[PDB]
RNA sequence: AGCGCCGUGGCGCAGUGGAAGCGCGCAGGGCUCAUAACCCUGAUGUCCUCGGAUCGAAACCGAGCGGCGCUACCA
């Protein structure tokens, strides 16, 4: 069940942006209710509503699907929203696409937890979700790094552990991001022997790799041999893919031979 | 019961197989007719000559079954760049009863010494007289160079030419010329086209081809007519081959060297480079015999230029890894057949069209390179190769001095500027490599009508040389 | 697939494909305007606007994305026909009648067809819309 | 009609004549 | 031989974690004495073939098919 609206309080606050889906029309515009912030209705009143001539009304109010929301007042005394169409630009609807994906993701979240426990969804972002947007600022973000770190759950009580167990069970299967970077170089040797001294520059690049992230040489030319790596942090697979860089050259910088890059380590 | 893969091992377990050549014989007694050398090698090297679109890889085919890679996308159907090569046994069946003409049989490299009889109701067995390779030369007006080099490898010459077609083809009458400048006087004319034919027809453009063939240097051709399609007159080819061409003089007195056509990287993709090859060079052994594990060196090699301009030549020593020869891996080579000398060279040296004509000494030999060649120049009297439309074959003008030459001297694909021009010689400056041997035939062509013409013959006299850098 | 011209008929010469034309409510999109304009080293709003210039209707252009709308009902014939006025006033030179001609500027506002085997500078029919539109859009470098 | 515009494309008229004119001679 | 891209209703792009998307198409209706513009409403579909994850996967992943952009003819 849906509910327990994702920021903090019921009532929207001034000028703050939100996401509204088109709900019923009677004849002022689209007294509907938002997706970002409480599901408390608000009027739109058409004036507020188109930057176009107002051509095609039924194709442009798109009832059943979310759009742009700026709030101009509020009703913090009987329950309304004063909400706009028109306060936007393109830049600021970027924003709002962030904002929109960043509250549906933790809502499907916590719909899955609250649906399989049977909880009261607002018990779970009583008990987790507000912690979360507190320490780190949102709650996405902080299931991010608790896929990394297990810490963000220490301080915070849960309703019941085995809450703690599925909600980690299933942010790692639906949140799992570890980014590619690979490197071209070129082998422009006119030289006597390469091939044998390509034996030891790859077999030196390939025990440089770490436990967590193994290096592959792998061949899918002459000149051009390809450095792939998966950075599991993507700041140490460049100064890897430099130190194999550093041993290509001081390899066939000797024998005879010369040796180009073509692509940097880049993710 | 059966399979044809469990059959056709048996037959070829029954045939002798395909025995590994011994480590190290008596090399003063070979000769490339023993039975361990025709096996494992061509001695032999036969080209083909056309007009383009003719098909002169299809009889190739038809003769022996391997195919020539056709490769690149774009050169899938118009034209390839580097040569075709394919191997040929030509089996004779030791059964005198049944009739000479189907006695002769031409197989894949995969053949074994004595596999048995096709012909319905022969018990005879096939005996190898020689293991012959096959190079396809490009056909086309702009590929020049290629052609000539593997004039310069070839032994032996088949010209083909199509029926209903026009008759003076200037292609065939190049290609033909070409051939007579490098010394090469053994051609078989093929007429590739008889099946749409009428019997008239036939005759006329006989009597025709007969007609052309007076004036030139070549006399005594023979001309068979074959289809390249239709997949017949393959026995009347070989037993051509076998009778009018001899075993030009090569024996092992001669020191070694090896002439660079091709270039072959081995970096097979896909899988770790912990197990990884060499690079292989495509070369002929016009002259040596040459085994494995060897000292060997590029001559014109890598080519650099300083900060003054001046041209350096680093000559590319190698060890030999291996030789590829016919199917499986020889331990020594036999002259007179193209051969994939796999070194330690880097993997990108043999990458692309990079060792095409070069030349390549053994340790114990010392060729020269040469910064400017004196050349004796002979020229014919009109082009081959321009189709006037009723006047005058275009008639050859005598060189000036300051003028871009495309210069082949044996197989290397040199372009060289004027610096004197006389009744009978010639002065050349090359700003690529060039190195000479002994005497090595040379073949001269001009930028006339924008791509490239043949203009005449030529030899090398004098020259600068220059000392490599150790 | 045309051989680039008209009222010219070789077996050996640089190739053109033909343009046709699908519907659009009305005005036809021309499918096949950039490899025209490849094959002739002219830029397709030269196509496009020349056909206008002949015709005398509303066009819409659009480079990036391929959608060259030319208003009216035009039989193939007509806009092929229309296209051949082009290739023969533009794309072609003196001489050879060379189906490769750039439009090039010098230091004075001449545009001037400029070929590659005769190479010549051919005077060019400033006297036509399609000059001053080219001009307005510098080849290559405005477009 | 505008007489502006016919008198402006006689004017036009007679200056791509003159240029031809300049071209020819 | 390997890696990066894609998988339409008639076409171009898109969100791919609530399950067929819009413009442009089209059949029809509205407006006008009339046509267009416009207004609107409807019809086509196996996000490729098969599984894992999930309350549920066109969708997250995969065990592959079909097609593309590079390496480059790679014994
Ligand atoms: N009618 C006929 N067609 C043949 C015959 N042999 C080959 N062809 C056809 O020639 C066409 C091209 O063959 P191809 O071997 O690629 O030509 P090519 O000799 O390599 C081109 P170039 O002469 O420049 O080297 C093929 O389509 C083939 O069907 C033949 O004997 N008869
Ligand atoms: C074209 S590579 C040279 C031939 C050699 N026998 C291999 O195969
Ligand atoms: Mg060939
Ligand atoms: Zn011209």
């Amino acid at each position: 069940t849906s509910h327990c609206r994702f920021y903090e309080n019921k009532y929207p606050e001034i000028d703050d942006i939100v996401m509204v889906n088109v709900q019923q029309i009677a004849e002022m515009g689209a007294y509907v209710k938002l997706l970002e912030y409480d599901n408390i209705e608000g009027m739109i009143l058409l004036s507020e509503l188109s930057r176009r001539r107002i051509r095609s009304i039924q194709k442009l109010i798109r009832v059943g699907k979310n759009d742009v929301a700026v709030v101009l007042r509020v009703d913090k005394e009987k329950g309304y929203i004063d909400l706009s169409k028109r306060r936007v630009s393109s830049e600021d609807i970027i924003k709002c696409e962030e904002k929109y994906q960043k509250s549906k993701t933790v809502h499907s979240i916590l719909r899955y937890c609250a649906e399989k426990f049977q909880i009261p969804l607002e018990e779970l972002y009583k008990t987790i979700a507000w912690p979360l947007s507190r320490k780190f600022g949102h709650a996405y973000e902080a299931f991010k790094l608790s896929i990394i770190d297990e810490t963000v759950w220490e301080g915070i009580e849960p309703p019941s552990k085995d809450v703690l167990d599925e909600l980690k069970n299933y942010i790692s299967k639906r949140l799992t991001p570890a980014v590619k970077i690979r490197a071209d170089v070129e082998v422009s040797c006119f030289s006597y022997e390469g091939i044998d001294a390509i034996k030891d520059a790859l077999k030196s690049a390939e025990d440089m790799s770490t436990e967590q992230m193994q290096v592959k040489v792998k061949l899918v030319a002459a000149p051009l041999y390809v450095l792939t790596t998966q950075a599991l942090d993507k700041q140490k697979g460049i100064e890897q893919l430099e130190s194999a860089i550093e041993k290509i050259t001081e390899v066939i910088t000797k024998y005879g031979g010369v040796c180009n890059i073509t692509m940097p380590p880049k993710a | 019961g059966e399979t044809e893969e469990e059959k056709r091992k048996r037959e070829f377990e029954e045939g002798g197989g395909l025995p590994e050549q011994p480590l190290n014989p008596d090399f003063s007694k070979l000769n490339p007719l023993s039975a361990e050398i025709i096996n494992r090698q061509a001695t032999i090297n036969i080209g083909t000559i056309g007009h383009v679109a003719h098909g002169k890889s299809t009889v190739v085919r038809a003769i022996s079954g391997v195919q020539t890679v056709r490769f690149k996308d774009e050169l899938e159907r118009n034209i390839t760049i580097k040569l075709g090569y394919a191997n040929a046994k030509i089996y004779k069946c030791q059964e005198p009863t049944c009739p000479e003409p189907d006695c002769y049989r031409s197989f894949k490299s995969d053949k074994e010494i004595s596999p048995k009889c096709q012909r319905p109701g022969c018990p005879g067995r096939y005996k190898l007289v020689r293991h012959v390779s096959f190079v396809d030369c490009p056909g086309h007006d702009i590929l020049m160079s290629t052609m000539l080099s593997g004039a310069a490898v070839m032994d032996a010459a088949l010209l083909l030419i199509a029926g209903n077609e026009s008759c003076p083809q200037p292609q065939t009458s190049e290609h033909l010329a070409a051939i007579e400048i490098m010394k090469l006087k053994h051609v078989i004319i093929l007429q590739n086209k008889v099946d749409l034919m009428r019997e008239e027809s036939a005759l006329e453009h006989q009597k025709s081809i007969l007609k052309f063939i007076r004036g030139t240097i070549a006399d005594g051709a023979p001309i068979v007519p074959i289809s390249a399609q239709l997949k017949y007159n393959i026995d009347a080819v070989n037993e051509f081959i076998v009778k009018t061409i001899p075993v030009p003089p090569r024996d092992f007195m001669i020191s070694p060297r090896l002439i660079v056509i091709r270039s072959f990287d081995v970096n097979k993709p896909g899988a770790e480079i912990e197990d990884l090859k060499g690079g292989v060079a495509g070369g002929s052994i016009l002259n040596g015999v040459f085994k494995l594990g060897d000292e060997i060196e590029i001559r014109p090699g890598i080519v650099t230029k300083d900060d003054k301009g001046k041209i350096q030549c680093k000559p590319i020593f190698s060890n030999i890894v291996s030789l590829f020869a016919e199917q499986n891996d020889l331990k020594f080579a036999v002259p007179g057949g193209l051969i994939g000398v796999g070194t330690k060279v880097d993997p990108t040296l043999c990458r692309a069209d990079r060792l095409v004509g070069q030349v390549v000494g053994a340790k114990g030999h010392l060729p020269n390179i040469y910064t400017d060649i004196e050349i004796n120049y002979f020229l014919l009297r009109r082009l081959l190769g321009v189709k006037t439309d009723g006047q005058k074959q275009a008639k050859v003008r005598k060189l000036e001095p300051n003028e871009v030459l495309m210069v082949n001297i044996g197989s290397t694909a040199t372009g060289a500027r004027v610096v004197a021009v006389k009744a009978d010689m010639a002065r050349l400056q090359l700003t690529s490599p060039a190195c000479t041997e002994i005497n090595e035939k040379i073949a001269l062509s001009r930028r006339i009508e924008k791509h490239w013409r043949l203009i005449g013959w030529a030899t090398i006299k004098k020259g600068t040389t220059l000392e490599p850098i150790a | 697939i045309n051989i680039c011209r008209d009222n010219h008929d070789p077996f050996y010469r640089y190739k053109m494909p033909p343009i046709q034309a699908k519907v659009e409510g009305i005005k036809t999109a021309v499918l096949n305007v950039a490899d025209i304009s490849h094959a002739l080293n002219r830029p397709a709003p030269y196509i496009v606007k020349y056909f206008g210039f002949e015709l005398g209707a509303q066009t819409s252009i659009s480079v990036d994305k391929d959608r060259y709308l030319v208003n009216g009902v035009h039989e193939p014939a007509k806009l092929q026909d229309v296209l051949d006025g082009f290739i023969n006033k533009f794309v072609l030179c003196g001489s050879c009648k060379n189906p490769e001609t750039e439009i090039i500027i010098t230091k004075d506002n001449d545009l001037v067809r400029d070929c590659k085997a005769c190479g010549k500078r051919t005077p060019m029919d400033l006297r036509h819309k399609l000059s001053s539109f080219i001009l307005k859009n510098p080849p290559d470098s405005v477009s | 009609m505008r007489a502006k515009w016919r008198k402006k494309r006689t004017r036009r008229l007679k200056r791509k004549r003159r240029k031809v004119r300049a071209r020819s001679k």
